[PDB]
């Protein structure tokens, strides 16, 4: 949780207070460069996402993405690129830890194995899990109301308008993190309860708790995402280099 | 204290949300009724609506908070029933309502009925706000989010592997 | 009822489970009713103020003063329109 | 191969093809009569043939009667609902009744 | 009662089936047959908008 | 039938079993399996890429043989469109003029400005 | 926009009478070829599937001959030449039409029986809740397209004040234009190919059970949806799959 | 709506009933849950075949081999429609 | 003259006329949709309007038939004034 | 010559006896049609 949440928002933080402000002519000449590694990583990282087994390796696998795309907009010397890659850091550090616990501190204690194999047909038995994993996996793949979303198409506006080839053959990343994270939200929630899986409690009041913030969070900036303007209208604009 | 496009957007959206809070407290029966009841409203004011709309043509509008003004980009949460939108008003409105109370007789003997009307009540208001909104953005949300209940409904035999 | 089977009683859904109709519901689908009449009018009143029909609301003087302002900027800045660079 | 005219392994083969010329006629055939021609016609063209006794021209004929059947394949056969490839199979499944594991010692 | 192989009774069919599906089909057939009278020169392509030659 | 990439992963799998892949979608149905959705017994092997070939995966068609349905859809395809080419060579000749407005076009109206009239002027007149 | 409204009535409808047909039967099979013969069973049922079936086959005065004939004639009014051949295209989308619907029709309706017996015994029609819908929705579609026709496909109607380029209008043209031929055809062919599959289907069933294996091969390809269902999964998600694991 | 089940009764009066209306029976009064197929009735190899797909149509079933090849009996076919829930 | 008079661009500009039919037979189309809105746009209600506007377009369409015609005559003309 | 007799025919002959024939399967269609040619020659009357 701290790892995702917080950990890798610092690279981000340290593009804008580090490399922006400073070497901005570099900036500029190797942006392209840039483009080529934070596209790749969107779709391989996403691609390899669809053959793992492991459940918390593909959580780990969309933060990759949900950074990579951050990265073309913060660095898209824009306004919009600067305030969505912000957005989607704080998003990202509510939504991953919300995954990251439904995966590491729920169905790891209960049966203490993270291979989708074995799990099937938590609806029957554990329905207001499935609830919470379908909210998170909609929000995770950026489905809008959610700051995962906004911070997404605000990064792909100025990543487009940089490079609109690549920032438009990034758009794909809409599909590929539903396809990744879909495909395994149908397991879970699907079909009849696993042989090899007895039951056990529902969600307890802790974890409802911690995962009820995790999303009134990001509702929130998902429906007024300007509370967080106050902050940023001079952050969007110091760091922009165009004469 | 009225407002045709007001009751048009928050009694399906009371419909979709109360069962889901409610609906071990209600029953299916109730919730049946309830949300069949309230969508019936609703289409009795967009028929009202679409005659006074032949009278006169002049739409309604509904200019609610900022959603993002950053930087040459103003998107509102805008809402609008032109002649468009009125008649594919017409057209989900009266089918959602046909579809409330034929689903009564055929999911009965089916044990979860509430969610079932939960969901067809979500689907219409999201379409609701599809086809209103004054903006592109606003269209996005309905998009993504009937795309999202379909899954639901598509999904609504969990065990049934094709299905899903 | 008809065509039903067993099913656990522990699972708890904030929906109803398997064929919920508790003998009460009566009485808490008159509190639903109530409240949610009562969110429908707050919702209608509050939201009255900001409507308004398309039309009748900023006069044809005030469109036709703002064009001709747009025609002074367009001119002091030395702009022309679509095409005419043929 | 030595495929036995008169023995309980070509009993089973040749009923299951039988069988399944039956099904593939109700399958392609809409109308009643026409089905019940045809599977008079199969009948016959199977009466014909259990008399043979060379197991060399025994197993060519069943060689010309799996070609066939692969030849009028359906790709969408009657089945009932609820039964696998039907569209009312596992619909609701009645869920097992099972009792509640335990996993902590402090939370429920 | 249940012939299984036998000829089978008539159905008993309701009265509110019985009357209203008589009910929609007069209205149907009805709707159609006063449309086509004041309307089979459009639907029929009678009128030659084409000038005379 | 192993596959392209299911016999390209030969050389790696040191000491587990080089299984015979079988989508369990062709699977008779009508055994009792344990896991009867799935169609997999408990102690079943599976293949290295099993995740392509259980009951979650992709369906498989099994009438046409997959070439041979590229043949039939691209077939399809370029027959509709190659009449749909061919066929405008086969046109009667339009029965009148396109209508045409009083008002030089209605250049002024379509926002025109005394020079654009090519970009914006509709129909002579 | 006015064939959105229409299609809406004249398709849920439909959707509805499947629904209440599915549950007559005792195992609630989707297949007409174990239907049959429910008509004296199933009126009810039966007068709304028809009346939308022929709202969606354009008869006279329904709303399908409104919203879907004028399609059809704008293709032959429209001011580009090579729009032609889509008249043609659309034309046999309409007999496709009729023969589709009047198939569910026979073999549903009007056929020899063939499921079981017990079936028959214990078909009933479906209780008020379902039956009302149909009802209504029949009635919508069989008098809104001439209550709103005035509305959307009127001369000069300016309900919905899309700026149509005025070089692309064309309406005028299409209703002017248009011959006898031209405007009878579609009629014409959409009653007569209905009644003759009709008639063979119940007099001449052999026409469509020959059991030729070239013929029952091309029955293969436009079941499984123009094989298009195995092109997708095969040569794109399963190449994605695989280049994933790669 | 269907308010209707099966009973042993019931599966016995039309499974005899689908006997008599085979022509290539024996004669009728040998057909008897007792009854055998290839030795009381008279029934060749496949018309035990024929008999078994005139019971899949008439119960709504979809037997397959493993499951119908041990039907020898009339009784045996009686407990077997009994053991499907859906046997219509 | 089968068509009435041209409405001035100012009149075209006050009744807001859609430009498809902002065209020589404008004059008629604005009582029909004045009679339309008074009327709630129902069928039964202003047909004599709609049979005044409908055949002067229908005049304008065969006007635009004999220039067609016309057309057609030159081509061959000037074909046969080839060979 | 090519004629042959199906052993289940007794079976499969209540899908042509009564309420099943050529007759019976065409009667209930077009249920409401002589009301409304009679309210359809009522009304041209009443012109
Ligand atoms: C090779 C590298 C590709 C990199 C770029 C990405 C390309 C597009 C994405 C393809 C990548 C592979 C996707 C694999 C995901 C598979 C996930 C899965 O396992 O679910 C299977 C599911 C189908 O489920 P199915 O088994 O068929 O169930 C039906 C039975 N009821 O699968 C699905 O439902 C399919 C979901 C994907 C839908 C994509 C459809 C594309 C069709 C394009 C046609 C051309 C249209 C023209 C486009 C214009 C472009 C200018
Ligand atoms: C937009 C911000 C969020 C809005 C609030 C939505 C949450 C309300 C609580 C729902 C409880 C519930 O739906 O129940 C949970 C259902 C239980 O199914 P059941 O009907 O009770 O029967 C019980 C029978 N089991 C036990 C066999 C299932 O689990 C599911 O089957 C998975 C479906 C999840 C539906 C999600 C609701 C739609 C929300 C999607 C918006 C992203
Ligand atoms: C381009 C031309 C190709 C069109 C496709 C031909 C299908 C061949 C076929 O024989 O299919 C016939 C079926 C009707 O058969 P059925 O008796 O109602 O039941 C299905 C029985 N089968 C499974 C044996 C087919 O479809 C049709 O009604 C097509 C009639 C042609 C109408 C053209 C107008």
């Amino acid at each position: 949780m701290i790892l995702a949440g917080l950990i890798l928002k610092l690279a981000l933080y340290a593009i804008l207070r580090l490399l922006l402000p400073l070497l901005c002519e570099a900036q500029i000449l190797y942006t392209p460069m840039i483009y080529i590694i934070s596209l790749l990583t969107i779709i391989l990282t996403s691609l390899a996402t669809l053959r793992q087994i492991d459940l918390k390796v593909i959580i780990a696998y969309s933060s990759i993405s949900h950074m990579g795309i951050a990265i073309l907009g913060v660095c898209s010397n824009t306004s919009l690129g600067i305030y969505g890659s912000i957005v989607l850091g704080v998003a990202h550090g509510f939504v991953s830890p919300a995954l990251f616990l439904i995966v590491g501190g729920i169905l790891y204690d209960r049966y203490h194995i993270r291979i989708v194999n074995y799990y099937k047909g938590l609806t029957t038995y554990m329905p207001q899990l499935a609830t919470y994993i379908i909210i998170l996996s909609f929000a995770n793949i950026g489905t809008p109301l959610t700051g995962n979303f906004t911070g997404e198409f605000l990064s792909l506006q100025g990543g487009f308008i940089r490079n609109p080839i690549i920032g438009g053959i990034s758009c794909i990343s809409v599909l590929l993190a539903a396809i990744y994270q879909l495909k395994l939200t149908n397991k879970l929630t699907g079909g009849i309860s696993s042989i090899y899986m007895h039951r056990t409690n529902d969600v307890t009041i802790r974890e409802k708790f911690i995962m009820n913030i995790l999303i009134i969070s990001t509702l929130i900036i998902g429906i007024c995402p300007q509370i967080m303007y106050n902050l940023l209208y001079w952050t969007v604009n110091n760091y922009i280099y165009i004469i | 204290m009225y407002n045709a496009i007001s009751l048009i957007i928050i009694l399906p959206c009371i419909s979709w949300l109360f069962p889901l809070f409610f609906g071990r407290q209600l029953g299916y029966v109730f919730v049946t009724r309830m949300t069949s009841t309230l969508i019936i409203i609703t289409t009795l004011i967009t028929y009202y609506y679409f005659y006074q709309l032949l009278g006169n043509n002049n739409p309604i509008n509904l200019e609610l908070f900022n959603y993002l003004n950053i930087d040459y980009l103003d998107i509102n949460y805008n809402f609008e029933i032109d002649a468009l939108t009125i008649t594919m008003l017409l057209a989900i409105t009266t089918i959602s309502s046909m579809v409330h109370i034929y689903s009564i007789g055929y999911m009965e003997t089916d044990p979860h009925q509430v969610r079932f009307f939960s969901l067809l009540s979500m689907f219409t208001f999201w379409m609701i706000i599809l086809v209103t909104g004054s903006n592109y953005f606003v269209l996005f949300v309905g998009w993504e989010f009937i795309g999202v209940t379909s899954y639901l409904l598509i999904s609504f035999w969990v065990t049934r592997l094709q299905a899903m | 009822g008809g065509g039903r089977y067993p099913f656990p009683k522990d699972v708890i859904s904030m929906t109803g489970g398997w064929w919920a109709n508790p003998s009460n519901w009566k009485l808490n689908g008159l509190f639903a009713t109530g409240i949610a009449v009562g969110l429908a009018l707050w919702v209608s009143t509050a939201t009255l103020p900001y409507t308004r029909r398309r039309e009748g609301i900023t006069s044809e003087s005030d469109i036709s003063k703002w064009n001709a302002a747009a025609g002074v900027w367009r001119e002091r800045h030395g702009k022309i329109s679509t095409g005419e660079a043929a | 191969s030595h495929p036995v005219p008169f023995s309980a392994a070509n009993k089973k083969l040749v009923t299951s093809m039988y069988r399944q010329s039956l099904k593939l006629a109700r399958n392609w055939i809409s109308n009643r009569q026409l089905f019940r021609q045809k599977a008079v016609e199969i009948r016959h063209k199977f009466d014909q043939n259990a008399q043979i006794s060379n197991p060399r021209l025994l197993a060519r004929t069943l060689d010309e009667t799996r070609a066939h059947l692969y030849e009028f394949r359906h790709p969408d056969p009657i089945v009932p609902p609820s039964f696998p490839g039907g569209t009312k199979y596992e619909r609701n499944v009645p869920p097992r009744m099972e009792k509640i594991m335990q996993h902590n010692l402090y939370e429920p | 009662n249940y012939k299984w192989n036998g000829p089978l009774p008539r159905p008993h069919v309701s009265a509110g089936h019985r009357i209203a599906t008589k009910f929609l089909g007069a209205t149907m057939f009805f709707w159609m047959f006063l449309r086509i009278k004041e309307e089979y020169p459009a639907m029929l392509g009678l009128h030659n908008f084409y000038p005379p030659k | 039938i192993r596959a392209s990439f299911d016999k390209a992963e030969e050389p790696m799998l040191g000491d587990y079993p080089d299984i015979d892949p079988f989508p369990a979608q062709l699977k008779n149905p009508y055994k009792k399996y344990d896991d009867q959705q799935d169609r997999r017994n408990l102690e079943e092997p599976l293949s290295v890429n099993d995740d392509l070939y259980d009951m979650w995966s992709p369906d498989r068609f099994t009438h046409f043989k997959n070439q041979d349905a590229l043949k039939y859809f691209i077939g399809f395809l370029t027959i509709f469109f190659g009449a749909s080419y061919v066929a405008t060579y086969f046109v009667p000749e339009k029965a009148a003029i396109p209508r045409e407005f009083p008002y030089e076009g209605l250049w002024k109206e379509s926002g025109g400005t005394e020079k654009s009239k090519a970009f914006f002027g509709q129909r002579s007149e | 926009l006015f064939h959105l409204l229409g299609h809406a009535f004249f398709k849920a409808l439909l959707f509805m009478s499947a629904g209440s047909i599915i549950h007559s039967i005792l195992n609630e099979s989707q297949d007409i070829r174990t239907y049959g013969g429910l008509l004296s069973y199933l009126p009810y049922t039966y007068i709304c599937i028809t009346i939308a079936s022929l709202s969606l086959m354009a008869m006279p005065g329904l709303t399908g001959y409104y919203t879907k004939d004028i399609i059809i004639e704008s293709t032959y009014g429209s001011y580009s030449i090579s729009n032609y051949v889509v008249y043609w295209i659309a034309y046999l989308s309409a007999v496709l039409t009729c023969v589709y619907s009047m198939k569910i029709l026979y073999l549903t309706f009007y056929s020899n029986p063939n499921n079981n017996t017990i079936t028959y015994y214990n078909a009933h029609e479906s209780n008020i809740y379902i039956t009302l819908p149909m009802f209504i929705l029949a009635i919508f579609a069989m008098f809104a397209g001439w209550i709103l026709k005035d509305i959307y496909l009127g001369v000069g109607t300016d309900f919905v004040g899309t700026h149509i380029l005025p070089n692309n209008f064309s309406y005028f043209d299409t209703e002017f234009s248009i011959t006898q031929f031209y405007k009878l055809l579609p009629l014409i062919s959409a009653i007569l190919v209905s009644i003759l599959i009709v008639v063979l289907n119940e007099f001449f069933a052999i026409v469509f059970n020959l059991n030729n294996k070239y013929i029952n091969t091309v029955y293969s390809i436009f079941n499984q949806k123009l094989v298009s269902d195995q092109i997708l999964n095969h040569f794109i998600i399963f190449k994605g799959l695989v280049t994933s694991g790669n | 709506s269907s308010a209707h089940v099966l009973t042993k009764d019931m599966i016995q009066e039309r499974i005899v009933a689908l006997l008599e209306s085979f022509d290539k029976v024996n004669d009728a009064k040998n057909i008897t849950a007792t009854a055998n197929l290839t030795s009381d009735l008279g029934l060749d190899s496949l018309d035990v075949v024929e008999v078994v797909m005139a019971i899949e149509e008439e119960f709504g079933l979809e037997i397959p081999d493993h499951d119908a090849d041990e039907i020898k009996t009339v009784q045996q076919a009686i407990d077997y429609v009994s053991a499907q829930p859906a046997a219509v | 003259a089968e068509f009435p008079p041209l409405l001035s661009q100012e009149d075209m500009k006050k009744h807001k006329i859609l430009l498809a039919y902002r065209d020589r037979c404008a004059a008629l189309l604005v009582p029909l949709n004045e009679c339309r809105k008074k009327n709630y746009y129902m069928p039964w209600a202003c047909g004599h309007e709609r049979h005044e506007y409908e055949m002067c377009e229908v005049a304008d369409f065969q006007r635009r038939v004999k220039a067609m015609d016309k057309l057609k005559a030159e081509k061959i003309e000037q074909a046969k004034a080839a060979a | 010559a090519p004629q042959l007799k199906d052993p289940w025919a007794r079976r499969e002959a209540w899908r042509y006896q009564t309420n099943f024939t050529r007759a019976n399967r065409f009667k209930g269609a077009a249920p409401g049609f002589g009301i409304a040619v009679v309210a359809f020659g009522a009304y041209l009357a009443a012109e």
